[PDB]
């Protein structure tokens, strides 16, 4: 149970428990359990991250491919939820083959950290500090959240476009 | 005896007065750390409203700075509590978040309590550029002027209100004749 | 000799001399001579620093007292050497006479470090830390410079203000 | 002998050629520090013409912040050589002034020369958050990559000329018939 010391560990005010989980998913101690909920946390972090990065490079920029996706125009592809069924079927297995492609080639192992999965390598650094492991886990945090606010907010709009809805609520 | 009578503040009115004002005993039987803690809420009240009559002598002297904060400008900003409404939300909530940065960095270990060798008040991070603990004498000049601009604060907002919005210090210059 | 460690001893360059002296005024070590020069230098930055903050909270804003001194309008006191002439020679006198009496009531005294003029007192801290003797003669340096440029400029211009003048030179 | 064959940067044209390319011997009879401070200028030049290139591709690619710099927006300042004199000169002096700071604070001890302990190019302040050194790979990556960055400021600004002021991307364009 010595989760105070982990990456990522929030401890909201001086007298708070060193870590927060509120309904006791780790309480008993496991150190395998919380590993599992570690790499889940992660790879859902980054997963996030990438999306956001989508998100965020093309709104309010505009920014896209020029061209086509195999007979549908880009600039016909919105941003958000809209873009699932615009984009061709074909496009979106090809993207599922690749994903799961890179969990086949870089899975988990147990005697790596959680969330080490990238092959070893002299080039990239593992597991890093625990510094830059708790900036990965709160960036991840916070492109889980904002994913799900975006996702969750698109559909309670209309569609209305996040950059705008952000201007008109905080009135810039 | 008076426990407290070691600690900046206290007002003597009279020779044979008490060392501190107190006539409702609100610090008898109180330990250190209580009445570490309610002079420790006096100074953050107090330099609070030193900001606040400073923001309102600042901006009633017609100073202001070029922001722009969205579609609202510092020159579209009453002096007052108009000011709550005119002022954009996010401004208010960015202000809000900055005193709760300062917060977090100058309350880590006490959380508003007392702080072992730290008297009330000295909330600034140690470095030599900040003398920090000071003397009792200007740490007893602080706090009445901290004081003074509690009770300011409060005057300027009830006086807005019973005034119908006239300006404070147009109000003060009628209310004397000036 | 020892002026390297001595407060506003600037070193421009790793391999420059510890304090700055290209025409030799201290280079015996007189340490009586620098402790007069300091003297000189601070009481002339302080002054200066005084000259700035009358420049500098008068333009641009276009603050002055209220009403006349002694049947001269107040708004028709220019900014700048033009002062000089449109201030009353009476108040000019009444402000030497309190300068004069400063100096009088708070002389230096030898066994006082240089500068530490002011009456003694556990109010006012002296002589201050290093940090903020040299902080204290550093901004007096700009303040001496600023006043000298100010006035010689505002003679090369013929009367610009000095903001406005400046305004025009960097283009805001 | 190669003495300068554990510095990073060296290119290997062949499996039968020198370990790094010199065919002038620039490096010939040179001591340690007297390298060190010339594989220290390639970095500095390097970086700095990275951040040159960088900003010709942020710049051209028609993103620009909405800077005001006095009467000139960034809208009015012209990719390439043509913002020496659009640019108000008070912000290319303070650009220079922040460069100098920069350096004032990462040259310190050295002045440009040699730091006993620091290989060359290792200029940003020592902190748990910068991995400053890196192994030999990364730092021949950083190397070429400014070597390329150098190769293409100078690209840009001769043929620039050369065209009369065409926009670069559209002058590759057109030499490419894309
Ligand atoms: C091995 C090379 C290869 C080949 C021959 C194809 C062939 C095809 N891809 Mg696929 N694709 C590839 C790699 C490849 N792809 C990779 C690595 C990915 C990442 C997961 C994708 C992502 C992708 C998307 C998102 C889409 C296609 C689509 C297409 C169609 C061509 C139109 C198009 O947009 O092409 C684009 C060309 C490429 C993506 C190749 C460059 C890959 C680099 C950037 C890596 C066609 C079925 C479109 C489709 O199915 O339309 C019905 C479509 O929407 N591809
Ligand atoms: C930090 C992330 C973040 C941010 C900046 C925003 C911002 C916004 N959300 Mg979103 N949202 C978020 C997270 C976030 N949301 C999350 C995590 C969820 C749950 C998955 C939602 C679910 C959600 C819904 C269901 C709706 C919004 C809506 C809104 C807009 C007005 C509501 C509001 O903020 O009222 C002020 C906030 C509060 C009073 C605090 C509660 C605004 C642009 C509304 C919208 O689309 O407006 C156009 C809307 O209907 N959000
Ligand atoms: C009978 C006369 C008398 C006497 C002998 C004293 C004696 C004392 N008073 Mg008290 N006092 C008196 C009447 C008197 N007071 C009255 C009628 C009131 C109003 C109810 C006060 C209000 C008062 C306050 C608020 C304070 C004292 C303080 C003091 C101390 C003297 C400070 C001083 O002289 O500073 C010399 C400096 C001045 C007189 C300048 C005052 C500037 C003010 C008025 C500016 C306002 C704007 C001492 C215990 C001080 C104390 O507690 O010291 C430990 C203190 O803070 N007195
Ligand atoms: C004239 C109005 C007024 C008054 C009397 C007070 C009084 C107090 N404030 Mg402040 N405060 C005010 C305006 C006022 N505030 C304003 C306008 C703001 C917004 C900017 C704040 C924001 C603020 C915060 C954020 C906090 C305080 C706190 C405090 C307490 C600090 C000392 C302490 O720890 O006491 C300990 C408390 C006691 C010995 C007894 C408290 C009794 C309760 C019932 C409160 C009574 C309030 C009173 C009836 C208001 C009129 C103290 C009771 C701190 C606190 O601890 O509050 C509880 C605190 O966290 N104030
Ligand atoms: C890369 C070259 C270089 C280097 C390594 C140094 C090294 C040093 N200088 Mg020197 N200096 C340089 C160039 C350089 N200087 C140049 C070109 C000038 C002429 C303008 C000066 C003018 C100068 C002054 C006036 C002072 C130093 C001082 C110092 C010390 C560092 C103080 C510090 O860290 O302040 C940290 C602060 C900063 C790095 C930034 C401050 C920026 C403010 C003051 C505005 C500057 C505007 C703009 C950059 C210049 C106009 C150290 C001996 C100080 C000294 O001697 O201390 C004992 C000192 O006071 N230098
Ligand atoms: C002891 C009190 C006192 C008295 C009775 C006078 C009397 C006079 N002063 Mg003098 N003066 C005083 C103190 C005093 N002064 C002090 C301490 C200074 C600072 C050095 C000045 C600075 C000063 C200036 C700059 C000028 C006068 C002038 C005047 C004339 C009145 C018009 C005016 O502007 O008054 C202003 C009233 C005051 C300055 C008194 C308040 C002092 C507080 C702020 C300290 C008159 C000869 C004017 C003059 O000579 O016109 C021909 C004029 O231009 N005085
Ligand atoms: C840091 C202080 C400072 C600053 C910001 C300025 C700024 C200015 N001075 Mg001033 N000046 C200064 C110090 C300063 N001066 C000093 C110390 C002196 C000597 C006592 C002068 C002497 C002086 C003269 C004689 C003149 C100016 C003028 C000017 C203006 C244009 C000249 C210029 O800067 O050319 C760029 C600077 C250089 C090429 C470097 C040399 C400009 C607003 C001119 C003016 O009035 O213009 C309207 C003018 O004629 N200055
Ligand atoms: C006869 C063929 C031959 C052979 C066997 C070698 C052998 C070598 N060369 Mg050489 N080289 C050759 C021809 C050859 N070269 C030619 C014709 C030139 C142009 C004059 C170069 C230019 C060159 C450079 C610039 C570099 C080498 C390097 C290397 C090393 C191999 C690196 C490698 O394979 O990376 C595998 C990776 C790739 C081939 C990807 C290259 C991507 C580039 C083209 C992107 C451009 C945009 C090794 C010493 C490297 C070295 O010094 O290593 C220590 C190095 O930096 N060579
Ligand atoms: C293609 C153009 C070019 C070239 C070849 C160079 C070359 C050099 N620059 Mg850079 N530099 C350039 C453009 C260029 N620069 C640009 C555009 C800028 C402005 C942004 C700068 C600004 C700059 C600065 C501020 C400094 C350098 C310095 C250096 C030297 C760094 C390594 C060293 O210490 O060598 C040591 C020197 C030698 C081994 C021999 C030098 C021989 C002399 C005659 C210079 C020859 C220059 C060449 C003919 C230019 C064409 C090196 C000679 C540093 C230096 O030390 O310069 C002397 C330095 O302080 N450069
Ligand atoms: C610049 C200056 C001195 C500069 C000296 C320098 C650089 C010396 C350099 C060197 O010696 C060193 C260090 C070491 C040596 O080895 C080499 C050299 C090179 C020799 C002093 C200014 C000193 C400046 C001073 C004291 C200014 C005082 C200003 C006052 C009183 C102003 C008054 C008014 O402006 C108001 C406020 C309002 C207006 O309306 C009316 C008036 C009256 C105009």
């Amino acid at each position: 149970m010595s989760f105070d010391d982990e990456a990522g560990a929030i401890q909201w005010f001086p007298p708070s428990p060193g870590y927060w989980d509120p309904l006791g998913f780790v309480a008993d101690g496991d150190t395998e359990k919380f590993s599992k909920y570690r790499a889940i946390e992660i790879k859902h972090g980054r997963v996030a991250m990438l999306g956001a990065l989508d998100y965020f490079i093309k709104t309010p920029s505009g920014w896209h491919l020029p061209g086509k996706l195999g007979d549908v125009d880009i600039d016909s592809i919105p941003v958000g939820l809209g873009a699932i069924k615009a984009v061709p079927p074909l496009g979106w297995v090809q993207i599922l083959l690749f994903a799961s492609a890179l969990e086949f080639l870089a899975p988990q192992k147990e005697d790596q950290p959680p969330g080490a999965v990238q092959p070893a390598t002299p080039s990239f650094e593992q597991p890093g500090t625990l510094e830059y492991q708790t900036k990965e886990i709160n960036n991840g945090r916070l492109a889980m959240i904002a994913l799900a606010g975006l996702w969750l907010g698109e559909l309670a709009s209309g569609g209305t476009d996040p950059i705008v809805a952000f201007k008109t609520w905080v009135g810039i | 005896e008076f426990p407290f009578d070691d600690q900046p503040g206290g007002v003597k009115w009279f020779p044979s007065s008490a060392p501190y004002w107190d006539p409702l005993g609100f610090t008898n039987e109180k330990t250190e750390d209580e009445y570490w803690r309610i002079a420790h809420g006096e100074i953050k009240n107090g330099r609070l409203a030193m900001l606040a009559v400073t923001h309102y002598f600042v901006v009633g002297s017609g100073l202001r700075f070029p922001f722009k904060f969205g579609s609202v400008s510092t020159a579209d900003v009453p002096l007052g509590l108009g000011a709550i409404k005119a002022l954009p939300w996010a401004v208010w909530l960015q202000i809000a978040a900055f005193c709760l940065v300062l917060e977090v960095l100058t309350e880590n270990p006490g959380f508003g309590e007392r702080v072992p060798g730290r008297v009330p008040g000295n909330l600034q991070p140690d470095t030599p550029s900040f003398n920090a603990p000071g003397d009792l004498e200007i740490r007893t000049k602080e706090l009445n002027n901290a004081r003074l601009a509690m009770i300011s604060i409060w005057g300027l907002w009830v006086g807005e209100i019973a005034s119908g919005g006239v300006d404070p210090f147009t109000s003060f210059a009628n209310w004397l004749k000036l």
